[PDB]
């Protein structure tokens, strides 16, 4: 029965009176749907932050309310998958009907499991992006921050990472804090189109929703992910974005009367984000035996990576991916700045062939940038520096990749192997030809049955096996030799070209066949 | 004028496709092909669908038409109207200075003027393709 | 009659197309398919490439001998080898269109005209699969001599 009464409504906070035994985040029910959470309480009064609104309720002074006596727990329903829900569990857009029996109830502020329940990260998470999968690896249970400027493609990177899980067992969860509704609907449509809707949930808190909802949305999403992980499933969580979450917490704290701190954020914003993000990782079989991979997103101002919130988040996550506005302005998508990005798991979060294919390429790229930014007196360049410059320029041409394009893990491994062995350096003068040859190789490996056989034998027999060496020598290398001879004739006499392409036949019928196939839908006279 | 330009572009695409030995099927009744007797000597023909020896590399008209809905609708309407006109007994012009007739039963023939055969032979000997059709404003039929 | 109704016109067109593709020099010979089969089968047992070429040529000659007797051979639901004969006893091998809804009458599988040995059947099956893939991607494969 109702046992509280509203006495004041100030600063978007509700003051209730009535003897009770309040607790932190205790649910106060104002109607059958509208609920709030207790923030502070005397023995006869409480301060409450509302979670949702109703048109007909007309919540004002004197309205009756009930202290349920329980904490803020989110309920789990079978029809969460393929739907957009708010922080209380209401289907804003749903794909299937709901049975009104809750599978579980998960506490929003559930404490992270202790040290002995964890396990080392040893399985990759394929993001579908070549440079991320090869040089900036992301494992299952690893927290990789996506830091960047405004409008540089961070949401696209997260969406690509989740769309890459179309043919896997990983459940995607997308938490949106203060986003646009017409963008959430568009992401829902993208999920429906690529057939990942049945394994994806969206948790939405709009930019004009209640501040408590925007503050508590990531925790509710993490509770859902923990429910899924307790039955031993891999969960990939994308929080977009923690700048809005920090803003919501700052707004709530400043309206509640808390004193400000550095950049006007409250003094415990780091604790907020760290206790939020420490609930993801890899767990041993005795404690669920799953994983929760998190990809938080954060925005910088004018490329200032030394901001308070970006550096607070960098100290929590296991590396970061930085997207450059200068690169994005040049039409380079994804605009990932590899020199400013890092993955702290490293080769321990890769397959053996992928680890071997890209063993020391990131360091080579950093050295290439250092030499490019260096001014010296002797205009003579040593052979080692020439090799570094050529390999860095060749590496720069593997980053480019179209939007929503998922590249297989083995294709990325093969491309990185080709780069590492030195076959792509000869394109240091022509980059469009390099792009064409990379596109042809990707098409061959994706469509032809021999390309899929090559990828399969790469997975099961490894790089060092004789069969894969034969496949590389008879399928891929001849095409590269033919293309290099075609585009650059003088390479027929180059010493290194002769040294590498010695026992390789000049076969280029694959490229010509694909060109014919593409041009076969060609017309002599255009209509437009 | 737009429709006329589009129709001329379609017939020129058919012309360019048939000089390379690729028959074009506009309908189950009329199939555009070419007969070459020697180098420098080719002649366009219209034939019915053979019964026991399928033609070598036949392509639909849809292949040589832009994917835009308006262009496809215009070309589809032109093909349908051409079929109806041939069925009722008209004599329709398909290439420049040629004529398409349907004789008794379902036998179609293409009659080529002197200059049309001249342009065919020029295309096959010297690769002098006809220039792309352009938007021409309608001219007053009288005076 | 129509240009298809006579052997000479159709032969001239076929010869012109074949000569053009040959002068482009973009076609895949039997050696190429033998090497592809050798690479695809290189993880169960190594088979000599010359052996594969000989086996493929004997199989295609068997197909030729079967099609010269007026019996069509189906290699796949997609490709069916048949023959069309005109006057004066002249014949011409063909591949028919729409093999899905108008199949030639009395079709027999390739398995009938192949030795019962497991290795030979596996080799020919792999060759057929590679031929289907090569045609799908857009290659020009040689099946009989000078076709
Ligand atoms: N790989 C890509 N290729 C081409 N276009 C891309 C690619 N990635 C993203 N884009 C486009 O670039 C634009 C900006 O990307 P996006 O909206 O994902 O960035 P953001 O950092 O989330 O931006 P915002 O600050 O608006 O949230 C969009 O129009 C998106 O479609
Ligand atoms: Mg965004």
């Amino acid at each position: 029965m109702k046992n509280l009464k509203i006495t004041a409504i100030k600063d978007n906070l509700i003051f209730v009176e009535g003897e009770h035994q309040f607790s932190f985040l205790e649910i106060i029910k104002f109607s059958d749907k509208v609920e709030g959470v207790v923030l502070k309480a005397n023995d006869r009064s409480a301060i409450v932050a509302i979670l949702n609104e109703d048109k007909d309720l007309n919540l004002t002074v004197g309205s009756l309310a009930e202290a349920t006596g329980e904490l803020y727990k989110i309920p789990i329903y079978d029809n969460y998958l393929g739907s957009i829900i708010n922080v209380l569990g209401e289907s804003l857009v749903k794909q299937y009907e709901r049975t009104n029996v809750a599978l579980d109830k998960k506490y929003v502020f559930t404490e992270a499991q202790p040290i002995f329940t964890r396990s080392a990260v040893n399985e990759p998470l394929v993001t579908g992006i070549t440079v991320v999968d090869g040089v900036l690896p992301v494992g299952r249970g690893q927290k990789e921050l996506i830091i960047g400027d405004r409008g540089t493609g961070k949401t696209a990177i997260a969406l690509n990472a989740m769309l890459a899980q179309e043919n896997t067992d990983v459940i995607n969860i997308f938490i949106a804090i203060g986003k646009k509704r017409d963008e959430i609907v568009e992401i829902y449509g993208t999920f429906k189109k690529h057939n990942i809707l049945h394994k994806s949930i969206i948790v939405s808190a709009a930019s004009d929703d209640a501040v408590a909802a925007r503050y508590l949305a990531p925790y509710a999403g993490m509770a859902i992910a923990e429910f899924f992980q307790q039955i031993g499933k891999d969960v990939l969580v994308v929080m977009d974005d923690l700048t809005n979450h920090a803003d919501a917490y700052r707004e709530l704290s400043l309206l509640a009367g808390i004193a400000p701190a550095r950049e006007a954020y409250p003094g415990d914003i780091f604790y907020v984000h760290s206790s939020l993000l420490e609930r993801g990782g890899k767990y041993g079989p005795e404690f669920g035996g799953g994983s929760i991979t998190i990809l938080p997103i954060a925005q910088t101002l004018a490329g200032d990576i030394s901001g308070y919130i970006p550096t607070n988040l960098i100290s929590i996550t296991d590396g970061q991916i930085y997207t450059s506005a200068k690169l994005f302005n040049e039409g380079t998508r994804p605009a990932i700045d590899v020199n400013l990005s890092v993955s702290r798991l490293g080769s321990a979060a890769q397959s053996k062939f992928m680890a071997f294919a890209s063993s020391g390429l990131k360091k080579i790229y950093t050295e290439y940038k250092y030499l490019k930014r260096l001014s010296s007196f002797s205009s003579k360049i040593s052979n080692r520096d020439l090799e570094t410059l050529q390999k860095g320029k060749a590496f720069e041409s593997l980053i480019d990749q179209a939007e929503y394009e998922v590249i297989d893990y083995e294709t990325s491994a093969i491309l990185f192997l080709l780069l590492k062995k030195g076959f792509l350096n000869f394109y240091t003068e022509k980059t469009e030809a390099l792009k064409v040859i990379i596109g042809v190789i990707k098409v061959f490996l994706a469509k032809d049955v021999l390309g899929r056989k090559m990828r399969a034998i790469l997975v099961e027999h490894g790089i060092d096996s004789i069969v894969w060496n034969l496949y590389l020598n008879h399928m891929i290398l001849p095409l590269l030799k033919y293309h290099l001879l075609s585009e650059l004739q003088y390479l027929a006499t180059n010493r290194e070209f002769i040294k590498k392409f010695k026992d390789i036949r000049n076969d280029g019928r694959i490229l010509l066949a694909y060109e014919r196939k593409g041009y076969e839908r060609g017309i002599a006279y255009d209509y437009k | 004028a737009h429709i006329q330009k589009i129709i001329k572009t379609f017939v020129l695409n058919v012309f360019a496709k048939i000089i390379k030995g690729v028959p074009i099927v506009l309908n189950p009744i009329i199939i555009f092909d070419s007969v070459r007797f020697d180098k420098s000597k080719i002649l366009p023909v219209a034939v019915a669908n053979p019964k026991l020896m399928p033609p070598l590399g036949v392509q639909d008209w849809d292949t040589i038409v832009d994917e835009d809905e308006e262009i496809k609708k215009i070309v589809s309407t032109f093909i349908k109207l051409l079929e109806n006109a041939l069925t009722v007994g008209h004599e329709v012009e398909f290439f420049q200075d040629t004529l398409l007739v349907r004789n008794v039963d379902g036998i179609t023939s293409l009659y080529v003027s002197e200059k049309a055969a001249q342009v065919f032979n020029n295309s096959v000997i010297d690769q002098i393709m006809p220039e792309k059709p352009k938007y021409e404003a309608l001219e007053d039929p009288f005076s | 009659v129509d240009l298809y109704e006579s052997y000479s016109l159709v032969l001239n067109k076929s010869a012109w197309n074949y000569n053009e593709i040959i002068q482009r020099d973009t076609q895949l010979t039997i050696l190429d398919m033998a090497l592809q089969v050798h690479l695809f089968l290189y993880e169960g047992k190594i088979i000599d490439i010359a052996h594969i070429q000989k086996i493929i040529k004997t199989f295609v000659l068997n197909v030729f001998a079967k099609i010269i007797k007026g019996v069509p051979i189906v290699l796949n639901p997609i490709i069916i080898f048949d023959s069309v004969r005109f006057d004066k006893s002249k014949i011409l091998p063909v591949a028919v269109a729409n093999p899905k809804l108008m199949p030639p009458l009395g079709v027999q599988d390739w398995d009938t005209i192949v030795d019962e040995d497991e290795e030979i059947k596996k080799i020919v099956s792999t060759f057929i699969k590679l031929l289907e893939n090569a045609l799908t991607v857009g290659h020009e494969v040689e099946f009989f001599q000078d076709t």
